[PDB]
């Protein structure tokens, strides 16, 4: 018998994006990661006299905990130890301990270091019982720790109450905290910053080391890269989450088959590690999209979260769609290749693959990243609606079919800065929506049996990428196959009555024959088609996304 | 401080079309394909940008592309020391003379084999008639004394009528 | 290892400071008023030259105050019509006459700094025992520092945060923060 | 002094950039809340100041610092961003506040509903670069630009708040400088140097005679008088507070955009979606300080002004309870379905829910048959730049771009001014029409002298005092505004058992937490607030607490809950700093009490 211990990092949104300086964002991501990894193992070692930290840093990867000669399978009392790690990942880790007093010490030890080495980070843990003589005890302990932790976060005492500008002291250059020491701007001018910004900037140098495991194309001169994301015409924030994976974790006792706790642990541990590996690998594949910048020192992308179910990166804005598409395609392919996925995904869904949704916010360099990421969460929440629109044939309970999806927005200065206001502005006629989202990313063949296949094809991302490609085509003297002036008249028409917009299309398509490809009625006389009783079109997106493909 | 002008120069007079002129808009008051630019009141006018770039173009020939001189009159967004242009070129409305209106030129392509109008190669350019007038709309801010010698040369080139403006510069107009 | 806290109630601000003078000796003070936020420094005896005139409540007077030195920090805030709670912090147990006493155990404590506004002004305050920090964002700022500031000095406040258990799960939190002294850097 | 107006006539086609394009257009112009072109006040002041500084050069004989630059700093305020070193004098605010120049109101009204006209006001202008060698259009330098048709006549309010002690001589100086700047100004907006945006700018009531007086006198002037703050003056008159509490509803309509700093972060300011009650206290002074000692009342707590929340159902909207959870896919108040009050309802089988956080809910009652109405605040991110005044473009040294979130025009809000009968007797006996006099237009928020901050204030009739339902089984608490509490060492902290102690002591009862395994007892989030003492030019201490919409519930363990005490706390508010709007709270509200999982929301010319 013993206890499960869970350690979870909250507010990861706020901690990373609360300052608009790239180097500070990178630093924040490292503290989040190193807390539930590097720092964690050092905490475990000081409590239980283990040396997990040595073995990891010598390994430079989590897989050292796979072989239970080195990570004792403590459910065997011959392989006796006080401690096992179930799982570690970005912002979350789970460990198993048989002694309540030492369990409490472990949580305290890590959180003490967090307050010291990672000021401004919120992290906390919980211990819960496990009557391990009963099967599924671990499965129960996982779900029990989750649902009890949500409450304790709220009733925990105030994390923020430490860096008070009380008393009155000079404002930090880049945050609402009081400045605590000097550092330097991107030009090297001495400027005052808060300890949080300072300690982030210190920790940021760990990233360019750790990312050498990924690819040296990424980050080598932090300061030069910062003095270039201000030069770019557009940035983007890309956020992506795995479909159903959370529910998969919240249902794993069905899929492991053999109800013994050892089998639950083995698959749960391996699945998560395999998912991290798939995420990193698919990233290496996707960054190939940054082709035009491939001549020069560093690619214009910064990973900030890159494991668990989650990818979160900043990149050059006009690249983000093609980059994110190739990531999703590569991710789905990669997930099929692992046995640690296959047996669970096949039983959970009937296909070798998992899938992921993504939200992409595209922003000017000075746009506050906090606002942009906030929108990205709403966007991906929209894209996840494919879970509802596409379902397993004769599923019971009705369950989402595996299908990756995208939602995105481009924050032009008059387009507002919140999702509802954005979408509202694109509903000029109450029966009409000028957008048609989310875009389905998975290829038709991989969906071809699903209920809602025909819906998924209407919403296929390919339809938009095709149409933008048409607008980028040219006539022989080198001028685009539709002139800009005509495009402006079309956008104007979309705000008019449907019959007026349908007229305008006819007028212009009679001249510029290419627009025959853009009609959606199937009658070659409307840019609109009827959909859920509303009228919608993808055409507007082809205007606004005209430049935003790599 | 606001740009420390020592001496502002206003430099004005009548520009006269010694040939017909065309400056293309995007749709214009003409019915043609190649239709004149017009101001927001629909009047025929010379866009300040088009005239300014015409002058700056001639200055480039004089200075033999010595950009380090050009950019200290006409400005540059790149150099941290430069920024805004010191020459200023306002818009000028064209006064077409009494009892006169925009002419339409016809244009045609001749098939070099058959000696006849080539299929589709026909066009109908609108033009401002010769002798229309518009105000020279320059202003100049000097941060040092006198008048820049190259700028004196430019005004002589305008009095000589050596600078061409608008479209069709090789082929009759401007 | 303990942080000691002390409470008194209804005490008027001037009477609280007068009670604590044995510990607030030479302390820096910071005073909040609807029209002002003014620094003071107590005499070596811990008295103040204007006490009752300065610490008067009613005529837009001080409604919250802090004083601190190496050994202790006093806090006070108006509870009603100039009656208020006083709380002193000390890292060492010290008797205060008529105060309630208690303590919190804490695991460890660490230094923090806060950069004060202003660069060293081109001339001092005419009052000896003061220096002047000036920065156009706020203008002049007068601080009770005795050492003469060199050009390209900066003044830092220094403070000690105390870390303790809060959750029964052993999650650490910063329970409190005490101001120590001003420091030239 | 109000009702001076700038008039502007555009004499060439003109362009005020958004700093970006859209789609096929590389530049598009800023449009107001009525979608028409307009000139932002921040541009207008910036251009007018620039011409005034040209005059200062001509009078300081080109000295970049001097007596007349003193005057410009006096008139248009100091630029503490760019001055550097040990500058001792406080930065002075401007005397002159200038709105955005809008089109004529009648012309603006005529365009209502006529979308195609609202487009036709602008037109596209081309641009191209020519290769110096081949002498042809340089491809991928072809540029299309929106510009606004010339002949537009625009006007903006100006307000001057000259010091009342200002010499009559100095008034003619200021009129002289300001008149001169209008005369000397010739262009504004984009591509000024290539003939866009040529204009005439005039002040109403200034003419060459004003310049003539300067030309005749200027050698006699001096440096401007030194600046002085407008201090308070307490008096101690206030009769001591006695019930009843009167409650005056104040309606606020955003006539211009308003910027309300939630958290500053470098060169950008995030905005709230309510008006903090603290903003109105200046207005309280400017309209009631003749009738009673406002400052004494605040210090005594004899006054409370609530926050302004968006008006819903004719009344103040209420921040969405964090006890509400929506179906992660299909539900929540945003979707009008699937909303569960987790104080009363189990989670549905299998479906994971997410807690609600944002937005506002209207009225609710013991059986409404419908989810409460949901409010929203429309907001936009405005963008600005600083010109480096010598190279006459933005630079990183001058700080480049900055931007503000703003609440847009036409949003409407409600707040309550709460006064004891003691002060109402004094006010009424001095003036029975005082509630008519509360009708005023004022400037609040960030950047309040420019295009931001114009709000209408308008008294309603007196509301009824709230009447909380007593319930001797359970106490349930809704934070209608942020709650600030001191820790037991007077520090700020957020520990819920402090609030447990606080409420049970204040109500003179004992409370026990709801222990049920599947009904959540507590749902709070922390809150931390940037603020500034404008009275003193320093930040306020960082306030820490629980944010509005946090909710929690208890079983009553012993005692009886007095209905009258509940009413008192709902009127006064709990915790610290209640006077400026914190601490507002609601007990046993039917929304926290009812179960909602079955419900849905309701269905929703020109001259």
């Amino acid at each position: 018998q013993g206890f499960l211990v869970l350690i979870e990092t909250s507010g990861n949104q706020h901690f990373i994006f609360s300052t608009n300086k790239l180097r500070e964002n990178i630093g924040a991501s490292e503290l989040t990661y190193l807390a539930t990894t590097e720092i964690l193992f050092q905490g475990v070692d000081r409590v239980f006299q283990t040396n997990y930290y040595d073995q990891w840093s010598d390994t430079n990867s989590l897989n050292f905990l796979a072989d239970s000669k080195l990570n004792p399978a403590i459910d065997d009392p011959k392989n006796n130890a006080d401690i096992e790690i179930l799982l570690a990942t970005s912002g979350k880790a789970i460990a198993l301990v048989k002694e309540e007093g030492k369990a409490k010490q472990l949580i305290k030890e890590v959180t003490k270091q967090a307050l010291i080495n990672a000021p401004g980070l919120e992290i906390g843990g919980i211990y819960v019982n496990c009557n391990w003589q009963d099967k599924l005890g671990v499965a129960k302990a996982v779900k029990e720790a989750h649902k009890q932790f949500e409450v304790n976060r709220a009733k925990r005492a105030g994390a923020n109450g430490r860096f008070l500008r009380l008393p009155i002291a000079a404002g930090c250059s880049v945050s609402e905290l009081p400045a605590s020491d000097f550092d330097y701007n991107a030009d090297g001018d001495k400027i005052p910053v808060s300890t949080v910004s300072k300690v982030k900037r210190e920790t940021a140098k760990s990233a360019k080391k750790r990312l050498r495991s990924v690819d040296g194309r990424l980050v080598n001169d932090l300061a030069q890269l910062e003095k270039s994301f201000d030069e770019l015409d557009w940035l983007a924030v890309v956020h992506a989450d795995g479909n159903g994976l959370g529910q998969i974790l919240l249902s794993l006792e069905k899929y492991i088959g053999e109800q013994t706790n050892r089998n639950y642990i083995d698959k749960y541990r391996r699945l998560s590690l395999a998912l991290d590996n798939c995420t990193i690998n698919a990233f290496k594949m996707a960054i190939a999209v940054f082709k035009e910048d491939s001549k020069k020192i560093d690619l214009p992308i910064v990973p900030l979260i890159l494991g668990g179910d989650d990818l979160t990166v900043i990149c050059r804005g006009d690249y983000a769609l093609e980059f994110t598409r190739e990531f999703l395609e590569a991710f789905e392919g990669q997930t099929e290749t692992h046995d640690d996925i296959k047996v669970i995904a096949q039983k959970a869904f009937g296909v070798d693959r998992l899938s992921a949704c993504a939200g992409i916010s595209i922003i000017k360099p000075h746009f506050p990243f906090s606002v942009a990421y906030t929108l990205a969460e709403r966007l991906i929440k929209s894209a996840k609606e494919v879970k509802q629109k596409v379902t397993v044939t004769n599923s019971s309970p009705i369950t989402p079919f595996p299908c990756s999806a995208i939602d995105f927005h481009i924050l032009y200065d008059s387009s507002g800065i919140d999702f509802d206001r954005i979408r509202e502005k694109l509903r000029p006629e109450d029966n009409t929506e000028l957008y048609n989202r989310p875009y389905v990313v998975t290829a038709a063949e991989n969906l071809s049996q699903a209920q809602g296949y025909e819906w998924s094809q209407a919403h296929s991302l390919q339809t938009l990428a095709d149409r933008v490609s048409y607008l980028r085509s040219e006539d022989g003297e080198g001028k685009s196959a539709l002139p800009s002036s005509q495009s402006h008249a079309l956008r104007t028409a979309l705000y008019l009555e449907k019959n007026e917009a349908d007229a305008q299309y006819s007028l212009i398509s009679q001249r510029y024959k290419i627009l025959k490809n853009f009609a959606e009625d199937g009658e070659n006389k409307s840019l609109f088609h009827l959909e859920n009783g509303k009228y919608v079109t993808r055409f507007l997106d082809a205007l606004d996304a005209k430049d935003f493909f790599a | 401080m606001a740009r420390k002008v020592t001496t502002r120069w206003k430099i004005t007079g009548t520009l006269i079309a010694e040939t017909p002129l065309h400056i293309g808009g995007v749709g214009g008051d003409a019915d043609t394909d190649l239709a004149l630019a017009v101001n927001g009141a629909g009047e025929y006018y010379v866009p300040g940008t088009s005239l300014a770039g015409a002058l700056r173009g001639w200055m480039t020939q004089l200075l033999n592309n010595d950009e380090s001189q050009i950019k200290d009159l006409w400005g540059d967004h790149l150099d941290a020391k430069r920024g805004a242009s010191f020459v200023i070129v306002d818009d000028a409305v064209i006064h077409i003379p009494n009892n006169a209106d925009v002419e339409i030129r016809e244009g045609v392509g001749i098939d070099r084999h058959f000696g006849t109008a080539a299929n589709g190669f026909k066009y109908s350019r609108a033009v401002i008639p010769k002798g229309s007038k518009f105000k020279l709309p320059l202003t100049f801010d000097s941060q040092d004394d006198g008048l820049p010698n190259a700028l004196i040369q430019l005004l002589c080139a305008l009095e000589a009528g050596d600078i061409r403006l608008g479209a069709a510069k090789t082929r009759g107009l401007g | 290892k303990n942080l000691y806290h002390y409470h008194q109630y209804e005490i008027t601000l001037e009477s609280a400071v007068d009670s604590c003078k044995n510990h607030l000796q030479a302390a820096i003070g910071l005073l909040y008023s609807p029209q002002k936020c003014e620094l003071v420094k107590l005499d070596n005896s811990g008295k103040l030259v204007d006490s009752y005139n300065r610490l008067k409540f009613n005529n837009l007077g001080v409604f919250e105050a802090r004083f601190f030195n190496l050994n202790c920090e006093l806090r006070w805030v108006n509870e009603s019509n100039g009656n208020g709670t006083a709380v002193l912090l000390s890292e060492s147990d010290i008797t205060l006459t008529g105060f309630e006493k208690g303590l919190q155990e804490f695991i460890t404590a660490i230094d923090q700094q806060y950069l004060l506004w202003g660069e060293p002004a081109k001339h001092p305050p005419n009052a000896d025992g003061w220096q002047r920090l000036a920065e156009a964002r706020i203008g002049k700022l007068d601080i009770p520092l005795d050492n003469p500031l060199k050009p390209k000095d900066r003044v830092f406040l220094t403070s000690e945060e105390y870390i303790a258990e809060v959750d029964d799960f052993g999650n650490c939190a910063v329970i409190d923060e005490r101001l120590i002294k001003l420091e030239v850097k | 002094m109000r009702g001076i107006e700038i008039t502007i006539t555009m004499q060439s086609d003109w362009h005020v950039g958004t700093g970006m394009g859209r789609g096929e257009l590389d530049s598009v112009v800023q449009r107001d809340g009525d979608n028409l072109p307009y000139i932002p006040g921040k541009t207008l002041t910036g251009i007018l100041r620039d011409s005034c500084e040209q005059v200062a050069l001509g009078l300081d004989n080109g000295q970049t610092r001097g007596l007349w630059h003193g005057w410009i700093n006096f008139i248009f305020g100091d630029q503490p961003a760019l001055a550097q070193g040990a500058i001792e004098p406080e930065p002075r605010p401007a005397l002159i506040a200038i709105g955005s120049a809008h089109l004529d109101p009648k012309l603006k009204a005529a365009f209502q509903g006529k979308k195609q006209l609202q487009e036709a006001i602008a037109f596209m202008k081309p641009g191209v670069a020519i290769d110096a060698i081949t002498g042809t259009a340089k491809k991928d330098f072809l540029r299309f630009e929106e510009v606004v048709r010339l002949g537009a006549k625009l006007t903006a309010e100006v307000e001057l708040n000259l010091p009342d002690n200002l010499s009559e001589t100095n008034k003619k100086v200021i009129a002289g400088i300001l008149a001169s700047g209008a005369k000397l100004t010739e262009r504004l907006g984009g591509k000024r140097r290539r003939g866009n945006g040529r204009c005439e700018l005039k002040f109403s009531g200034y003419s060459d005679q004003q310049i003539q007086w300067l030309k005749d006198n200027y050698q006699s002037v001096d440096q401007p008088p030194k600046y002085q703050q407008n201090k308070l003056q307490s008096a101690g008159d206030n009769p001591e507070q006695q019930p009843p509490w009167h409650i005056i509803p104040l309606t606020i309509k955003t006539l211009s955009p308003v910027v309300l700093p939630a958290r500053t972060v470098g060169n950008v300011v995030e905005c709230l979606d309510y008006i903090p009650g603290r903003y109105l206290l200046g207005y309280i002074h400017k309209t009631l300080g003749e009738y009673f000692d406002v400052s004494q009342a605040i210090a005594a707590g004899d006054l409370i002004i609530t926050n302004a929340t968006i008006k819903i159902d004719g009344k103040a909207g209420r921040a969405t309870p964090f006890c509400l959870f929506g179906e992660k896919l299909d539900g929540g108040l945003g979707k009008g379905k699937g909303v569960y009050n987790r104080f009363q309802e189990s989670e549905p089988d299998g479906i994971q829910l997410k807690g609600e956080r944002g937005g506002y809910v209207g009225q609710f009652e013991q059986e409404q048959r419908n989810l409460p109405n949901t409010g929203k605040i429309n907001s936009e991110l405005f963008t600005h730049n600083t010109i480096q005044d010598d190279v006459q473009r933005p630079t990183s040294d001058v700080g480049g771009v900055y931007s503000y979130e703003a609440i847009i025009a036409g949003q409407t809000f409600v707040a309550e001014l709460r006064l004891p009968d003691s002060l109402v007797k004094q006010i009424t006996s001095k003036n029975k029409n005082w509630q008519a006099q509360l009708k005023a237009t004022i400037r609040i928020g960030q950047s309040k002298k420019d295009q931001y901050g114009k709000i209408e204030v308008t008294s309603g009739n007196s509301a009824d005092l709230p009447k909380p339902t007593g319930n001797n089984k359970t106490l349930s608490i809704w934070f209608l505004s942020d709650i600030l509490l001191r820790g037991d060492r007077l520090n700020f902290n957020a520990t819920p058992d402090d609030l447990k102690k606080y409420l049970e002591n204040a109500l003179d009862i004992k409370l026990k937490e709801r222990s049920d395994n599947d009904l959540i007892c507590i749902a709070l989030r922390s809150q931390r607030t940037e603020s500034w003492q404008v009275r003193w030019g320093l930040p306020r201490p960082s306030l820490v607490g629980w944010q509005a919409g946090s909710c929690l519930i208890y079983d009553i363990e012993s005692g009886t809950v007095n209905a009258e005490k509940l009413q008192e706390l709902m009127i006064t508010g709990i915790g610290d700093r209640c006077t400026e709007g914190y601490g507002q709270i609601g007990f046993n509200d039917p929304l926290l009490s009812a179960s909602l999982g079955k419900l849905t929301a309701k269905p929703k010319q020109s001259n």
